[PDB]
């Protein structure tokens, strides 16, 4: 019943596609100033 | 004046409400009272039958 | 740039492609072309629905008989009620679509993708660097949407009290609903009546005060290169010398009574109806003298005694 | 003078958007706006009680503050029927009295008090960008709140229990001995669909459950509080929110109106946190009562039963859209397949007659505006105007950050450095 | 009659506060 | 009828962590008065 | 109904629920006395 | 004994209505708070005092 | 059961303006193209 | 100067209120109408004509009172009080109905003498006149809705009465007779309708959304000044965002208002030709194809059917106090209902 699994194969393009794309952002992150900013919003990008 | 409208005012609100409380509205605009819907010949919804009798049909009918 | 995620979110945030697309297009077109094109096929050839649960479906399909004006996307089967009704959860595709889950399909979808364009609006107008409360402005035909499609099943607890997705279907969920709610003598019906003939009133108003000033610079659009008459018309104190204020207004008016009487429809989803002023005369007997109330009382009877269509 | 548009450039029908870069006065209003709510619950409380009769039902009187005094235990016997309303008295005259406190607070804190607190006292100020205040301040008032839960369940489990309607032979007050602590029952509760069925966190449909999980909320509300109060927002987290007064207060109001919409399905279709003695029966409840009532009226001096779409034995007629119904006066005559035929014929109860024919006579959807319909319209409709409030809100916020929320810059506006498309 | 008189002496309380600060002078 | 259900998990999962980590990309910094 | 002996004071408990209203009024009317400065 | 707490609770309702329109205005008047400080301690002080004998004089009864 | 004479006139009433229409904008874009 | 010109110069002051010639038709009729209104739905009863209660008098609030159409009986006699009908007696002349027509005719006067009040007033500004174009648009309402339609059938007493639960009741009337949802022209005009609110929504948010900053106060309404030679808003960005948000914007500001006009002005010129269909029963109830359908398979069910059952169940249920005149008796077995069929 939790996320209407009723089959455990389901779990797998429910976290592998999540993991693959924060991979992604992974990337993105870490070629960030991850250094605080004291404003509003970050401009650094 | 302010003074004016002090006296006027108030005795025209007076008048209005006197022309209902004494029953002059019922007899100049025909409306019929609480009591006088349907009168014991007539138990049913009164209606205009012909347009060139209306004047004598609603005498007929408001009567009694 | 630095990333392939950096690339990727440089393009859906691009303020070059022909049409933006944005985070909440991310969303909003995979949910509107999925409703889309489901909406076409069933109105053109979905079989017919048992909406009301009793074994006699009704048809909405063009090649089941029906019209451009009769033609209609059948709510769900009342035996489904308001319980999720995707295609894997049904025994095969044909009790799918006998038992109206295109509905549930399209409605769904749609929702979302009317969430998503409302973000979209909103990121657009931030990416363009302008205010953001085009967005605000359009949740009241969302709300509206939800309120007939979503939140009126959800208080009724079943999806054929749905609105059809059809004309004639249109036609039928607003006699039912005026037959069952009295929606007609609901307050916020009326502020939405307000607010939609104001609309029209200020629209037509605004645009006869406009043209009717066109500077002479000439069609006469071709003039354009990408108070006095109005403060006659009516007493010098009731006039909008604010443009600003003017189109804050023109935005306000017609916003705040749809957003009214969505609310309305949601109110009367659990059962709040309009006023009750059935047998509000009577005569010194007790006899009850009737009001126009009471004519739209019995036309509201007439309605209601033929839409159980059982005991 | 900080208190015209001159100054602040916000006219008097925004004029508490002056509140926003003053910490003093903000945290008076907030006090003030308390005071109010403690206020209107007292004086509430105080007329539902003055207008209380005794033979009617709570449900037949518009009241509803009452049927939350109930559900807690307070003045109410086996039943559901009302003994006292002393406790309910009492409530209402602590919250009307402290509502007096917190009144004066408001009242000082925004006319005499500081407008500024970081310079008299630099634990309480704050600039709205101090990512770690700003976090602590979070951290204590969740502390608050799960203190609060587990006040709740102190309540439930220690001081009088609280009123169950799955109790045999009716609902009584009961002490919860063991609420269900066990994770798994917690997660599918709020990983449950939320469609026909099923009903998500609204379908909790016993008191042990209520109970851990507000243990749960309290623990977990305390844990979260110290990791804010200990801890910095992270990398990710920087980069994504707006931080300012306005954001975060879009973020709130984006949560009460989710909260707000929860709770209108709550007074809707629960009948386990809201009893059908209370707040009166549901809609599918009156509708299943009036077949149950016209069941037995049949087999007393078949006609009245169908399958439901899974095959189980359901009440048949217009009631068949409403079968998920689980009510406690039902649930003794339903076994694995369905309804009982058999069941219904011998082991029905008097009781269970009664209070089908009771929920008959009043129905929310039509068988007499019910409370249910009142608390569900209420705050569905502030659950909807509340998440318009922080569309608003959140715009005007990402505008102000960026420096656009007065309007395009004539000298660089941004489409005319763009290319045409 | 009580209850009209509850009612004008609560809705006196409210403008009474700003008569007597614009008596006063005071910040208003 | 799983097959089709697992398709439309993996589809609907794709684009909501595509959404959820393109708002997570410093959003705020792509508008036209950032330096 | 109220416990008897606070039945008397019924007439200020008939009033007070609607009392933050006024106070919504009573903010504009301090506004109205402030000239909406 | 319910004559008692009757008067009692009218005085504290009139000391609730006093200090609703006094304190504000002795707050915020200049003029006010230095002359009269202690009259806004002592009055709270009575209803304070005033609503605990209420809640005493209401087991009794 | 629908009519005959229906068929042509939803055709023709929806060909005679659409042709129309096309020829006055192609006699346009001719003159725009052959002043510039 | 001469009489004409010296009244000219007196009607053409600048006061308060402009009168000019037009005013000499207008303020009377629109006085009369508005006041007549009043006094029906006040003081003056429906007893006679339709069998109701339609007065303050008689116990109506706001919403059910009414000044009700002449009885059945008059046909579509103008009604004059000291016409046949009434003979200059005042009350029979209210009794009958005579005051609906004193107010529908005074009242499209008064709105003959409003659009000639916007003409007027247009050619002193100096301005073209597309008001009293759009006010056709209202116009042509009143003139379709109260005056053609009556004029079409039997009498007076199918025109809507002047009140709100009237106004509903001829509504579900309509529908129940007419079938109106399904005509055509009523649908263009709710097209109409809704469109123009929407347009008077989306270019109030658009122009609120795309001003210029052109004040340091967060609030923006002072910063536009009243001889703003300068526009106040960004048309450009505005543009882009519509062509890149719905694929299509207005660049030219006066189309965009002379849409903003047309489209409720051509919606309510529909509507008005559908009601004047309607004046003569010529209606477009039903699609015959589909009628033939049903009627050779039970089985076969569409929304159109179900409408058509409830506008039978409306007129059915609905004719014997809607219309007393007719003296319709109707047992409870030829009544249509669900469970009947
Ligand atoms: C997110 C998706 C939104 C749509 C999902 C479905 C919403 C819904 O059907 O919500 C209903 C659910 C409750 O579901 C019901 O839950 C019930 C639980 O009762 C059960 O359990 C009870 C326990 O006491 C009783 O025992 C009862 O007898 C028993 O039946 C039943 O299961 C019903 O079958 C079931 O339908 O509420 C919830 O889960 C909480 C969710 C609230 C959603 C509110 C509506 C969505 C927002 C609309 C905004 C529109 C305006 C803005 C536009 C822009
Ligand atoms: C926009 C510009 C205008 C701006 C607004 C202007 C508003 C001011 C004017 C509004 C009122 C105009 C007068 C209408 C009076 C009328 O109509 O009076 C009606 C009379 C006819 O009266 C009717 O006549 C009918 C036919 O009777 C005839 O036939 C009967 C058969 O049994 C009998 O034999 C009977 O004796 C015989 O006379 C019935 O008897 C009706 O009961 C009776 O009411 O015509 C007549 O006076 C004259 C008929 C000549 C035509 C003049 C009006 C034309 C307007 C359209 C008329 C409707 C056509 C269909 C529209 C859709
Ligand atoms: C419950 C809602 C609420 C709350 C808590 C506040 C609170 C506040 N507002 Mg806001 N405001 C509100 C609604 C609210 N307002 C609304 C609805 C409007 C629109 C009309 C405004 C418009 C507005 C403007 C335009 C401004 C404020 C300002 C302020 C602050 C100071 C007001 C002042 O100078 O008082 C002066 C008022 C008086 C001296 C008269 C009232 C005296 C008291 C408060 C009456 C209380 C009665 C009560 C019974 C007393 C209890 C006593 C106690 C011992 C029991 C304060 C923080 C101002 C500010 O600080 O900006 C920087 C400001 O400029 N507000
Ligand atoms: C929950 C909201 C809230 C918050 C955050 C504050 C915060 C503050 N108040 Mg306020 N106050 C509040 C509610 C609040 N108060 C209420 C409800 C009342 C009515 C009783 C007051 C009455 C009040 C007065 C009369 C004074 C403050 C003062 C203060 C400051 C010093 C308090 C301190 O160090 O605590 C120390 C800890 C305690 C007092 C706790 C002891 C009891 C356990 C601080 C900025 C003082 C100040 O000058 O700042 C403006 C001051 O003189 N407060
Ligand atoms: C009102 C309470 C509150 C508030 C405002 C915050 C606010 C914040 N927290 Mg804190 N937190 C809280 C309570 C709160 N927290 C509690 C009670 C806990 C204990 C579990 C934590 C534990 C915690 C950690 C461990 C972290 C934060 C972090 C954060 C920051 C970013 C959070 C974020 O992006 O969400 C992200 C939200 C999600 C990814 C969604 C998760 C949803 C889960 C799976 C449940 C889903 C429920 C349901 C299916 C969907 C919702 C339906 C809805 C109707 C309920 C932010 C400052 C982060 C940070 O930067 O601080 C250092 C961080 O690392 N918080
Ligand atoms: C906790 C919730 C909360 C908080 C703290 C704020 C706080 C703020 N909002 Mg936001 N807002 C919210 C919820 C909230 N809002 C919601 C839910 C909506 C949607 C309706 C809005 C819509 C909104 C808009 C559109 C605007 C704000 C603005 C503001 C600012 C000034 C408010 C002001 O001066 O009020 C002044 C108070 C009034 C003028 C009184 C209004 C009275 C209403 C219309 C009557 C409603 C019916 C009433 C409750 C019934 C009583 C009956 C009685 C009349 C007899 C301030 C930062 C303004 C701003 O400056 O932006 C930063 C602004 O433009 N807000
Ligand atoms: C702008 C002014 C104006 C206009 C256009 C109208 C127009 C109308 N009125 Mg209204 N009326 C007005 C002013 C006006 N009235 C005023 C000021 C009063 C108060 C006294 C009334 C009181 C009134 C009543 C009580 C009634 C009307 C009625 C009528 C209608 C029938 C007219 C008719 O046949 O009369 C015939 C008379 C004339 C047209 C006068 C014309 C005189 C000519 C042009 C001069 C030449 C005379 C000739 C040489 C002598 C032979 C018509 C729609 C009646 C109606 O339809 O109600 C249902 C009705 O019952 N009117
Ligand atoms: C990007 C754009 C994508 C466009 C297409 C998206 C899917 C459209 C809907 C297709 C559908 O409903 O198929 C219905 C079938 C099941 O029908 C069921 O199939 C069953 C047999 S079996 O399961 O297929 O072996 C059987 O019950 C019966 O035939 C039928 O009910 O679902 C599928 O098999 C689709 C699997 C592949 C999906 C690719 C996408
Ligand atoms: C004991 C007893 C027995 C039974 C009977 C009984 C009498 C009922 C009972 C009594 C109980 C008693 C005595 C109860 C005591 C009750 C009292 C006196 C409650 C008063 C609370 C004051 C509040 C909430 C004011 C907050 C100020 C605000 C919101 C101002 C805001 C403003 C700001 C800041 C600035 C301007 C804007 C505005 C909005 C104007
Ligand atoms: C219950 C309780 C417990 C026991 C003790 C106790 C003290 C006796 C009591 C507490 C009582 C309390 C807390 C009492 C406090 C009561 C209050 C705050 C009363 C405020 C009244 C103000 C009103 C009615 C303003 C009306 C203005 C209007 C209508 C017009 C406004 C207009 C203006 C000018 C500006 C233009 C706009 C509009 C809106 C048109
Ligand atoms: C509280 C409320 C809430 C919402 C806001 C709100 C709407 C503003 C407010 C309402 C307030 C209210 C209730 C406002 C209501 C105000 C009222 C009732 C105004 C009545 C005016 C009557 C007139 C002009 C009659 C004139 C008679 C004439 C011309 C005679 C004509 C004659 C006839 C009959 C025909 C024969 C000839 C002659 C002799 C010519
Ligand atoms: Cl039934
Ligand atoms: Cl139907
Ligand atoms: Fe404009
Ligand atoms: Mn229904
Ligand atoms: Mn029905």
């Amino acid at each position: 019943e939790a996320l209407g699994v009723d089959d455990g194969r389901l779990l797998v393009p429910l976290v592998l596609i999540p993991v693959f794309v924060a991979l992604l952002y992974g990337n993105f992150a870490s070629t960030q100033d991850n250094e605080d900013f004291f404003d509003t919003y970050d401009q650094r990008r | 004046y302010w003074i004016i409208h002090s006296i006027t005012i108030p005795a025209l609100f007076v008048a209005g409400w006197l022309f209902v409380s004494t029953g002059l509205a019922y007899d100049i605009f025909g409306t019929p009272r609480p009591n006088e819907y349907f009168t014991q010949e007539r138990q049913q919804v009164p209606l205009v039958n012909d347009r060139f009798s209306a004047k004598q049909e609603l005498e007929d009918l408001t009567k009694g | 740039s630095a990333s392939l995620w950096e690339r990727f979110c440089s393009w859906i945030t691009s303020t070059e492609n022909r049409l933006y697309i944005g985070w909440f297009g991310v969303l909003m077109i995979p949910t509107l072309l999925t409703a889309t094109t489901v909406y076409i096929i069933a109105f053109i050839a979905a079989p017919p629905v048992d909406i009301d649960g009793i074994r006699e479906p009704v048809a909405g399909s063009l090649l089941y008989g029906n019209n451009i004006i009769s033609g209609a996307v059948i709510p769900s089967s009342a035996s489904i009620g308001i319980h999720f009704y995707p295609i894997w959860e049904a025994a095969s595709l044909d009790e799918w679509l006998y038992n109206g889950g295109p509905y549930q399909l399209i409605v769904d979808h749609f929702l979302l993708g009317v969430c998503g364009w409302i973000g979209r609006e909103w990121e657009f107008s931030y990416r363009l660097g302008m205010r953001p409360w085009i967005s605000v402005a359009f949740t009241a035909p969302v709300a509206a949407a939800s309120a007939v499609f979503l939140v009126y099943p959800i208080g009724q607890g079943s999806f054929s009290d749905g609105m059809p997705l059809g004309i004639s279907g249109t036609f039928n969920f607003m006699l039912v609903f005026q037959a069952e709610h009295n929606i007609l003598m609901h307050p916020f019906h009326q502020l939405g009546v307000a607010g939609v003939f104001g609309g029209s009133l200020f629209s037509a108003m605004h645009g006869s005060l406009v043209t009717s000033s066109l500077i002479r610079e000439t069609s006469a659009n071709y003039g354009y290169k990408f108070h006095g008459y109005f403060g006659r018309l009516i007493f010098q104190y009731a006039s909008f010398n604010n443009s600003r204020a003017l189109h804050f207004f023109l935005g306000l008016w017609p916003v705040v009574g749809i957003w009214f009487t969505a609310l309305g429809i949601m109110t009367m989803a659990f059962n709040l109806n309009g006023f009750n002023f059935n047998q509000s005369v009577v005569d010194s007997q007790g006899r009850v003298i009737n009001t126009w109330a009471d004519i739209l009382n019995r036309a509201n009877l007439g309605m209601e005694v033929m839409h159980e269509r059982n005991a | 003078a900080g208190r015209d548009i001159e100054s602040t450039g916000f006219a008097w029908w925004s004029g508490n958007s002056r509140l926003i870069n003053v910490s003093g006065k903000l945290l008076g209003a907030h006090v003030a706006h308390a005071g109010l709510m403690v206020f209107w619950c007292g004086a509430m409380t105080l007329f539902e009680v003055a207008h209380y009769i005794p033979e009617k039902p709570l449900y037949e009187q518009g009241l509803i503050l009452l049927p939350h005094l109930a559900s807690l235990g307070w003045g109410v016997g086996p039943g559901g029927e009302i003994v006292d309303i002393y406790p309910y008295f009492v409530v209402g005259i602590l919250h009307i009295i402290s509502s007096a406190v917190l009144g004066f607070g408001g009242v000082y804190h925004s006319l005499i008090g500081p407008d500024t607190l970081e310079e008299s006292f630099p634990a309480f100020g704050y600039d709205w960008r101090d990512k770690n205040k700003i976090t602590t301040i979070l951290g204590i008032h969740l502390v608050i709140l799960g203190f609060g839960a587990l006040l709740l369940v102190v309540k439930a489990m220690y001081l009088g229990g609280l009123y169950d309607t799955w109790a045999p032979g009716g609902g009584d007050v009961r002490i919860i001995d063991n609420p269900t602590l066990n994770p798994a029952v917690i997660i599918g509760y709020v990983l449950k669909s939320p469609w026909g069925g099923d009903g998500w966190i609204c379908s909790v449909n016993n008191m042990e459950d209520i109970v851990g999980g507000h243990i749960w909320i309290g623990f977990t509300c305390i844990a979260g509080g110290f990791w804010h109060i200990l801890t910095k927002p992270f990398a990710w987290a920087r980069r994504a929110y707006v931080w300012s007064g306005e954001a975060y207060l879009s973020y709130s109001l984006v949560a009460v109106s989710l909260m707000g919409f929860i709770a209108s399905q709550y007074s809707w279709y629960n009948n386990t946190a809201y009893p059908s003695e209370f707040y009166g029966p549901t809609g599918p409840e009156a509708s299943q009562s009036q077949a149950f009532t016209f069941l037995v009226r049949d087999q007393r001096l078949g006609k009245y039963l169908m399958r439901s779409p899974s095959g189980e034995i359901i009440l048949g007629g217009e009631t068949q859209r409403f079968w998920d119904l689980r009510a406690p006066w039902i649930e003794p005559l339903r076994g694995p397949n369905g309804l009982d035929l058999n069941k219904i014929k011998n082991d029905i109860q008097p009781w269970q007659e009664r209070r089908a024919a009771e929920y008959m006579t009043h129905a929310p959807l039509g068988s007499f505006v019910s409370p249910r319909s009142w608390l569900t319209c209420a705050h569905f409709l502030l659950g909807f105007v509340f998440y318009i409030g922080h569309l608003w809100h959140a715009g005007r916020a990402r505008a102000a950050a960026a420096g656009f929320e007065k309007g395009i810059n004539r000298e660089n506006e941004p489409v005319l450095s763009l290319r045409p498309i | 009659v009580a209850q009209l008189i509850s009612l004008f002496l609560i809705l006196t309380s409210g403008p009474a506060i700003i008569v007597l600060i614009a008596l006063r002078r005071g910040n208003l | 009828m799983f097959t089709l259900k697992i398709v439309v998990y993996t589809t609907v999962t794709l684009f909501v962590s595509l959404f959820t980590f393109g708002f997570l990309s410093n959003d705020a910094s792509r508008n036209p008065n950032r330096k | 109904k109220l416990p008897e002996a606070y039945a008397v004071f019924k007439p200020i408990i008939d009033v007070a629920p609607v009392i933050p209203v006024f106070f919504l009024l009573l903010a504009f009317v301090w506004q109205a006395a402030v000239g909406f400065r | 004994m319910v004559a008692i707490l009757q008067l009692l609770v009218s005085m504290l309702i009139l000391l609730s209505f006093a200090l609703v329109v006094s304190v504000p205005v002795i707050l915020v008047s200049p003029g006010e708070w230095e002359k009269s400080k202690g009259l806004v301690y002592t009055g709270a002080g009575l209803w304070f005092g005033l609503v605990i004998m209420t809640a005493a004089f209401n087991s009794f009864v | 059961n629908v009519s005959v004479a229906a068929y042509l006139a939803v055709l023709l009433g929806t060909f005679v303006p659409v042709v129309f229409l096309i020829t006055l904008f192609i006699q346009s874009e001719a003159r725009k193209a052959a002043e510039s | 100067r001469g009489w004409f010109d010296l009244a000219d110069d007196w009607l053409k002051r600048d006061r308060f209120v402009f009168v000019g010639w037009s005013g000499l038709l207008l303020f009377p009729t629109s006085y009369l109408s508005i006041g007549g209104w009043f006094t029906g739905t006040t003081f003056v009863t429906s007893w006679y004509t339709h069998g109701l209660a339609s007065s303050y008098l008689e116990g109506c609030n706001f919403f059910t009172a009414a000044v009700s159409t002449p009885a059945n009986s008059m046909g579509h006699s103008l009604l004059l009080l000291w016409g046949p009908e009434a003979q200059g007696d005042f009350t029979r002349w209210c009794q009958i109905g005579g005051l609906w027509a004193f107010c529908a005719l005074h009242g499209s006067f008064g709105l003959i003498g409003f659009c000639l009040r916007q003409f007027e007033i247009a050619r002193l500004v100096g301005i073209r006149p597309y008001n009293a174009i759009a006010f056709s648009g209202p116009i042509a309402i009143f003139v379709s809705v109260f005056l053609m339609y009556p004029l079409g059938q039997a009498s007076w007493f199918f025109a809507p009465s002047l009140g709100v639960a009237a106004i509903f009741r001829f509504l579900l009337f309509i529908q129940g007779f007419h079938n109106f949802t399904l005509n055509p022209f009523h649908m263009m005009g709710v097209a109409g309708i809704l469109g123009a609110a929407l347009l008077c929504a989306i270019h109030g948010a658009t122009v609120q959304n795309t001003i210029f900053e052109d004040g340091d106060a967060a609030n923006t309404f002072r910063a536009f000044t009243p001889t703003q030679a300068e526009e106040t808003y960004s048309m450009v960005t505005a543009n882009r965002f519509w062509s890149q948000i719905f694929g299509v914007a207005f660049s030219n500001k006066r189309w965009l208002h002379f849409f903003m006009l047309f489209v409720p002005l051509a919606g309510l010129w529909t509507s008005a030709i559908g009601i004047v269909g309607l004046a003569l029963n010529l209606r477009a109830y039903d699609f015959v194809s589909q009628e033939l359908r049903a009627a050779e398979d039970p089985e076969f069910e569409t929304f159109y059917t179900k409408n058509i059952l409830l506008n039978e169940g409306i007129r059915s249920w609905m004719a014997a106090q809607d219309q007393p005149h007719e003296n319709f008796i109707f047992p409870e077995e030829v009544l249509p209902r669900g469970n009947a069929l």
